[PDB]
């Protein structure tokens, strides 16, 4: 029942600093840091062993990663610094019982984006609807990644389509998210896009009915 | 340093058997681990120490390692199973990850559902119109989408994104998007977006007129 919880998706500036934590929820072992540049394979960061006070660092990080902990609050951190465009990634830990080598348990992943430019929060439109019919909501303008799309506060996931995000010539994101609903529940049903953009701290909740 | 040699793809239909190879340098030597990632989801460890199972990973996933090659063995594949998987070992200080292998499962030819939406009143404002077309639902992955404004084919102004494979039903879905200004999209009434796939028997158009309710 132990699940580790990371800490949210962060734009950084080149030449700047992340600390990432990573939380043993009902829990307390090897904790390893794992990163994942988009579309791309995993790349181990190094490990950390508490009780034994001992790190192991990957080779190819020219010395700037940091992995610490604290016992009293059982949350592990990651620090990387000198960050490059090339360390946008999402950052994994994950938990492995001692000389085992492997990792049972993983975090949710936090997408860390290095970047110069200021952050932007996304402007959210509806798409308004034989037997079947379609509606969603277009998440428009929106920088860095990630953006999270629910339907009916997770009511609805069922015939759900979220689109991975298109970088436009602006040099902003856009997604849609779309679902297919009976045509019948049109005038009964409320469908309700809920969009989240956390480097942002944007909240959305958007309405996709048919017009008037 | 050690390396470990995944194909970068495997495909089956469903039932059948898949097999992804992990290659190294007598791997037999070592113990090999395996994750599996589905999309935008955190990696699973389904496999360890070359062979042994995790509690809720079904019997199906089986592992084996001698020689220069590790295999993991997915029996009666299924949607849900589409995924990328990494094999993983520890070699000098130092954990070592393959490449990862996607999973692609192999169903039949499915026509997709178009749909096609009109810029929101409320995007309009903003001096921008946004002409979403959707397809729902088809494989295989490829489809040609031909945007049409009064007849005259577009082209450089619509941008598409395509779903990773359904975990149910193994389709792809398609959004492809229009994006004109409020100005040229107030200049014309008839919006198109004709759909071009192998599962369809002539091309399927669907169609708007600007001011129409």
């Amino acid at each position: 029942q132990v699940q580790l919880v990371q800490s949210g998706a962060e734009v950084k500036k080149p030449g700047s600093s992340v600390k990432v934590s990573c939380e043993a929820s009902g829990g307390t072992y090897v904790i390893t840091w794992v990163r994942q540049a988009p579309g791309q394979g995993l790349e181990w960061m190094g490990g950390f062993i508490p009780t034994f006070r001992t790190a192991m660092y990957a080779q190819g990080f020219q010395g700037r990663v940091t992995i610490t902990a604290d016992e009293s609050t059982s949350i592990a951190y990651m620090e990387l610094t000198n960050l490059r465009s090339e360390d946008t990634a999402v950052y994994y830990c994950a938990r492995g019982p001692l000389s085992r080598g492997y990792y049972d348990y993983w975090g949710q992943g936090t997408l860390v984006t290095v970047s110069s430019a200021s952050t932007k929060g996304p402007s959210v439109f509806p798409l308004a609807p034989g037997g079947t019919a379609a509606l969603g909501c277009l998440v428009k303008d929106y920088f860095p990644e990630p953006v999270t799309v629910s339907w009916n506060s997770g009511a609805l996931t069922s015939g759900v389509h979220t689109f991975p995000a298109v970088l436009q010539s602006s040099g902003l994101y856009s997604l849609s998210s779309v679902v297919t609903v009976p045509s019948s529940s049109l005038g009964t049903q409320t469908y309700i896009c809920n969009v989240n953009h956390k480097p942002s701290n944007t909240k959305v909740d958007k309405k996709a009915e048919p017009k008037s | 340093s050690y390396v470990l040699t995944q194909p970068p793809s495997v495909s089956v239909a469903p039932g059948k058997t898949a097999r992804i190879t992990c290659g190294g340098n007598n791997i037999g030597s070592k113990s090999v681990h395996w994750y599996q990632q589905k999309p935008g989801q955190a990696p699973v460890l389904v496999v360890y120490d070359d062979s042994d199972r995790p509690s809720g990973i079904p019997e199906r996933f089986s592992g084996s390692n001698s020689g220069n090659t590790a295999t993991l063995t997915i029996s009666r594949v299924e949607a849900g199973d589409e995924a990328d998987y990494y094999c993983q070992v520890w070699d000098s200080s130092s954990v070592v990850f393959g490449g990862g292998t996607k999973l692609t499962v192999l169903r039949t030819v499915a026509a997709p559902s178009v749909f096609i939406f009109p810029p929101s009143d409320e995007q309009l404002k903003s001096g921008t119109a946004s002409v979403v077309c959707l397809l729902n639902n088809f494989y295989p992955r490829e489809a040609k989408v031909q945007w049409k404004v009064d007849n005259a084919l577009q082209s450089g102004n619509s941008q598409e994104s395509v779903t990773e494979q359904d975990s149910k039903d193994s389709t792809y879905s398609l959004s492809s998007t229009l994006t004109l200004s409020k100005a040229d999209y107030e200049k014309h009434k008839v919006y198109a977006c004709e759909v071009t796939h192998q599962g369809l028997s002539s091309p399927v158009t669907k169609s708007f007129n600007r001011g129409e309710c």
